[PDB]
């Protein structure tokens, strides 16, 4: 059995995934259009900026978040957002497609459509394959939503100053996560092991793309096309 | 140093 | 009669301005789509982004400018961009609509689509005015032109330093431009004198945008809604 | 100092 405070903390990392996912993906309409040079790179420039704010929505209703210095929680956004977009872009990844269906037909990237923004295969490859890693685990919505909150609460990440309260923090995630499965998901024997490998490869797709994005940002004819919170999040300050 | 942050954070 | 390398220098400019600009205002569809909370702030931030790479094109291609060290270009575009755009922007402005028309119905821009931008009117009335006494003079071609070569052209602008070799260019601009109407446009006894007026009025507009930019670009909810290019040809640095 | 406006201009 879960215990109250530790079903609490589920409630409210719910919540704030609800109030920071659109299941309609109808603000897609308000980026710059796809275009199929690197023709999908502004609108998937804004793809990103628009779940950076969602991130930033969703870490400032985790318990505690709110509470660290506002140094501490840009060194955690600043490291952790790209890995948080690709866990919470799972939502709309399909296995029957291997492609990333919001809503729309426009908004359905293919891996064909990610290439033309300026990424070679060496971040897709594992980044495709995480996706439908993490779709087969089939996790609850409790757990995709702990997955993240546990994600941005790392210590080791560059930057952080109060390892010792993030970790309190972090660690409180989960013992809630560990509990909840043994608890409420049949047969997750071994899916909480499963999870941390995921954060494992979410820290290696992240210095894959601080690679290309690196190499992105140093032309600008493309950094021209980026908007100025991708440059901020993504820049090195 | 980060101004957008700033704000988004409250 | 007209001299010939007079002559030259029109041919190059008007060719300069055909180069940079796209009568069919196709590439709109690849703005921010308009919206009408500053709901028409991301759609004409990307109109002027847009305005301004057309405008540093047009530039490039004024004989001389491209002589000038790369400090004074810099110096001369972050200070005249925004008034080569209101020049330009004639183009598409209608007397039947006070308006711009530019090519399709979304892409119609009147006076309360602009508030929506940021701006009040005490920057859309003497602007809109100034559309309307710039479109009343039935300006040729060859005109509009020369007088945008010479709104760039001017010493007199924040930054400059080979003040002697900019003021050479800018003169040799006007003898073509009072030359050109005294020769081949009936009825312009006058014009030249109006249309440097037009520069007076110019430079005021120039200030009231920088104020009215100021203060959107402070609030950092609304320099977000702005791209790189526009945050570096308006900043101060 | 002016990255894009550098390369704008060649
Ligand atoms: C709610 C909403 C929806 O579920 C859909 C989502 C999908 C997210 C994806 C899949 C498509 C590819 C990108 C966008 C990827 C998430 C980030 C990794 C790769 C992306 C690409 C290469 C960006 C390059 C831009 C930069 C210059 C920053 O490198 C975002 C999610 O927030
Ligand atoms: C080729 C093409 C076409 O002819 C149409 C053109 C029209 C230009 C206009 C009319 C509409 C209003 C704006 C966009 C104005 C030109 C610039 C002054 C006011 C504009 C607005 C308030 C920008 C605020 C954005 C900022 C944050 C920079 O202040 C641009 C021209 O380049």
């Amino acid at each position: 059995m879960l215990s109250d405070e530790q079903m609490q903390i589920i409630n409210s990392l719910v919540e704030a995934h609800h109030k920071t996912y659109d299941d309609s993906y109808s603000d897609f309409v308000r980026f710059r259009p796809p275009v199929r040079r690197l023709s999908m790179l502004p609108h998937l420039a804004d793809l990103v900026s628009y779940s950076i704010q969602k991130v930033i929505g969703f870490a400032k209703m985790i318990p505690g978040f709110r509470d660290l210095t506002a140094e501490d929680q840009i060194a955690l956004l600043k490291s952790s957002a790209i890995e948080i977009i690709m866990l919470r872009s799972n939502q709309s990844f399909s296995l029957e497609d291997m492609s990333w269906s919001c809503g729309g037909p426009d908004f359905k990237y293919c891996i064909n459509d990610v290439t033309k923004a300026g990424h070679t295969l060496e971040l897709l490859e594992p980044l495709v394959k995480f996706q439908v890693g993490l779709k087969k685990l089939k996790l609850h919505e409790e757990e995709h939503v702990l997955l993240m909150a546990i994600c941005l609460l790392s210590p080791d990440r560059p930057g952080v100053q109060d390892h010792v309260r993030i970790e309190a923090l972090q660690d409180r995630l989960c013992d809630v996560l560990q509990a909840y499965i043994r608890i409420q998901h049949p047969g997750g024997r071994l899916l909480y092991a499963k999870m941390i490998q995921k954060l494992a490869d979410l820290r290696s797709l992240n210095e894959e793309h601080s690679k290309q994005y690196r190499s992105l940002s140093f032309q600008p004819e493309h950094s021209m096309q980026l908007t100025p919170l991708v440059l901020e999040v993504f820049g090195s300050e | 140093k980060h101004k957008i942050l700033h704000r988004l954070l409250q």
